[PDB]
C-alpha cells in the first residue's frame, strides 16, 4: 500500500506550454515536491510555484509554473520528491521563451 | 564508512594553467535512485567551505565555467581551466549517497612561481617584555618561494634546540610567496648571561645560508 | 537572502556539555534538512548528523552517537547541536550546514575551546625596526583561549601586512606575531599603530611601534 516516491516524468518545457516545467510523481502517502535552481533553493512566490493539477490515486501530475519567465530564469532545475519511505531526484535543463505557447 | 581518498594532497600550478584534483571512493557512488552524490567545495582560509559543484558535474549557481567536474562510479576528477589567484585554497571532495555522508583529506592547491630568495629581519626582545620575566627574539622570513626554508638559532654561535617554535602564512594571493615566523623563547636570567644573537637562514633562494644577528645591549 | 548564523566562541572545561546554536533566514526552515558538520586540522571535516525540524527526525554518524544530540526551534527557525561530556577532542570549529546531500549553505562555525585553563587577556610587545624596505610589527604574547584579531592603523595600512598563525606554548598559552614591512624613508615621519582585539577577555590594546 505504502511506498516511497519515484519521478516518472520530468522533461524541459514543451512547445504549447513554454512556462511550465512538467513532472509526474507516484508515492503513498503523498510526497513532498521541492525544486533546486542550479543546486540553489528555490523560494517559491506569485512568480515561480509548484502546482499538481491532476491527483489519480497515488499518482501526481503537475507543473512548476513560472509567470512572464526570462532568460535569467533559465538552468539546472532538480526536483526531489520524499516521504518516510524514500527519495527520488530527477533534474532537467530549462531554456525559456518569451511567449506562453502555440 | 565510505573512504574519499582525495589525490594530491598539493597541487603546484602555474596562473593561467589547468589544475586537475583527484577523488576516489571505496564504494560506488551511486544511489540507488540513480543519482551519483558527489560534490566538490573550496575553503578559502579562514572561511567556511563553498559548493562548487554538486551532483559529479552541476555548477552551483555563481560558479565560474572555469569549473568543472567528471567521473563515475569510485573515480572522480575536479578541474580548473586557467586558474586564477582567488583559486587559492582547500578543495575538498564530498559524497552524499551513503550514510554517515564523508569527506575527503583535502587539496590544497598552491600557486607555481619563480624562486623568491626570503629577506631576514632580526628583533630583540623589548625592554617592557624583559621587565617581567622572559626574552623573546623573533625571525623574520618575508616573501619568499618555495615554502621549504630551515631556521637556526645561534647564541654565542652555539646551536638552540627545542626553545622555539616557527609559524608559516598561507600563500599570498598577490606575489604568490610565503612568510616564516620562529621565535625563540628563553628566561630574563638566561638571555643577560649571553650576548650574540643569530638566526641561521637556509633557502633554495640563497647560494649561502644568510645570518642576521645583534649584540645583547649594544646597538 | 538564505542565512545560517551561528553562535558565538566557547570555552567549556572537560567532562560539561554545551548547546550551539544556528539562526537559519532567507527561506522556510521546517521545510528543509540541516546537518552538522565538525572540522579538526588532524581529522579534517566530519559529517556529525541531520535533522528534519518538521518531524524532529534525526540520522547520526555512529561516531557521535551519544556525544552530539539535535533539535530543532520550530517557531523560532532555530537549529541546536548539544556537545556532552566534553574532552580535548571536542575542541573543533562546527558549522551548521544545508539543505540537501550538496551543503550550498554553511554558518561562519562555532569555535569550541575544550579546557580546564581561565581566559587570559595578551601582552602586546614592539617588534621595533634596526635598506630601501624595513621591518616592523608586534608580538601578542600570552593569551588563552584562541582567536586574536590584529590591524595596523585603525585598518588603514593592509599592505605588507602579514599576520602569523598562533602557537600553542608550553605553558598551555597561545604566542602570536604580526608584521608589517614599510619603506625606510617613512620611519621618522609615519605613526605605526597595531591595534590588538581579544574578545574572550574583552581585550583592546593600541601598540605604538618604534624604532630603536
Amino acid at each position: 500500500v505504502h511506498f516511497a516516491p519515484t519521478i516518472t516524468f520530468l522533461e524541459s518545457p514543451t512547445s504549447d506550454h513554454h512556462w511550465c516545467i512538467p513532472f509526474t510523481v507516484k508515492g503513498n502517502p503523498k510526497p513532498a515536491l521541492q525544486w533546486f535552481y542550479n543546486g540553489a533553493i528555490l523560494n517559491e512566490s506569485k512568480y515561480i510555484c509548484t502546482k499538481i493539477h491532476v491527483t489519480n490515486h497515488t499518482e501526481y501530475h503537475g507543473c512548476l509554473q513560472l509567470d512572464n519567465p526570462t532568460h535569467m530564469n533559465n538552468g539546472d532545475y532538480t526536483l526531489i520528491a520524499k516521504n518516510e519511505y524514500g527519495k527520488d531526484e530527477k533534474q532537467i535543463s530549462a531554456h525559456f521563451m518569451g511567449w506562453p505557447g502555440i | 564508512d565510505v573512504v574519499m581518498t582525495q589525490t594530491p594532497l598539493s597541487l603546484p600550478v602555474s596562473l593561467g594553467d589547468q589544475a586537475s584534483i583527484s577523488c576516489r571512493s571505496s564504494q560506488s557512488l551511486v544511489h540507488s535512485n540513480g543519482n551519483t552524490y558527489l560534490h566538490w567545495y573550496l575553503q578559502k582560509p579562514g572561511q567556511s567551505p563553498n559548493l562548487l559543484i554538486y551532483k559529479v558535474s552541476n555548477r552551483f549557481s555563481g560558479v565560474p565555467d572555469r569549473f568543472s567536474g567528471s567521473g563515475s562510479g569510485t573515480d572522480f576528477t575536479l578541474k580548473i581551466s586557467r586558474v586564477e589567484a582567488e583559486d587559492l585554497g582547500v578543495y575538498f571532495c564530498s559524497q552524499g549517497t551513503h550514510v554517515p555522508y564523508t569527506f575527503g583529506g583535502g587539496t590544497k592547491l598552491e600557486i607555481k612561481r619563480t624562486v623568491a630568495a626570503p629577506s631576514v629581519f632580526i628583533f630583540p626582545p623589548s625592554d617592557e617584555q624583559l621587565k617581567s620575566g622572559t626574552a623573546s627574539v623573533v625571525c623574520l622570513l618575508n616573501n619568499f618561494y618555495p615554502r621549504e626554508a630551515k631556521v637556526q638559532w645561534k647564541v654565542d654561535n652555539a646551536l638552540q634546540s627545542g626553545n622555539s617554535q616557527e609559524s608559516v602564512t598561507e600563500q599570498d594571493s598577490k606575489d604568490s610567496t610565503y612568510s616564516l615566523s620562529s621565535t625563540l623563547t628563553l628566561s630574563k636570567a638566561d638571555y643577560e648571561k649571553h650576548k650574540v644573537y643569530a638566526c641561521e637562514v637556509t633557502h633554495q633562494g640563497l647560494s649561502s645560508p644568510v645570518t642576521k644577528s645583534f649584540n645583547r645591549g649594544e646597538c | 537572502q538564505v542565512q545560517l548564523q551561528q553562535s558565538g566562541a566557547e570555552l567549556v572545561r572537560p567532562g560539561a556539555s554545551v548547546t550551539l546554536s544556528c539562526k537559519a533566514s532567507g527561506y522556510t526552515f521546517t521545510d528543509y534538512e540541516m546537518h552538522w558538520v565538525k572540522q579538526t586540522p588532524v581529522h579534517g571535516l566530519e559529517w556529525i548528523g541531520t535533522i528534519d525540524p518538521e518531524t524532529a527526525g534525526t540520522a547520526y554518524n555512529q561516531k557521535f552517537k551519544g556525544k552530539a544530540i539535535l533539535t530543532a526551534g520550530k517557531s523560532s527557525s532555530t537549529a541546536y547541536m548539544e556537545l556532552r561530556s566534553l574532552t580535548s577532542e571536542d575542541s573543533a570549529v562546527y558549522y551548521c550546514t544545508g539543505v540537501t546531500t550538496w551543503f550550498a549553505y554553511w554558518g561562519q562555525g562555532t569555535l569550541v575551546t575544550v579546557s580546564a585553563a581561565s581566559t587570559k587577556g595578551p601582552s602586546v610587545f614592539p617588534l621595533a625596526p634596526s635598506g630601501g624596505t624595513a621591518a616592523l610589527g608586534c608580538l601578542v604574547k600570552d593569551y588563552f583561549p584562541e582567536p586574536v584579531t590584529v590591524s595596523w592603523n585603525s585598518g588603514a595600512l593592509t599592505s605588507g601586512v602579514h599576520t602569523f598563525p598562533a602557537v600553542l606554548q608550553s605553558s598551555g598559552l597561545y604566542s602570536l606575531s604580526s608584521v608589517v614591512t614599510v619603506p625606510s624613508s617613512s620611519l621618522g615621519t609615519q605613526t605605526y599603530i597595531c591595534n590588538v582585539n581579544h574578545k574572550p577577555s574583552n581585550t583592546k590594546v593600541d601598540k605604538k611601534v618604534e624604532p630603536k
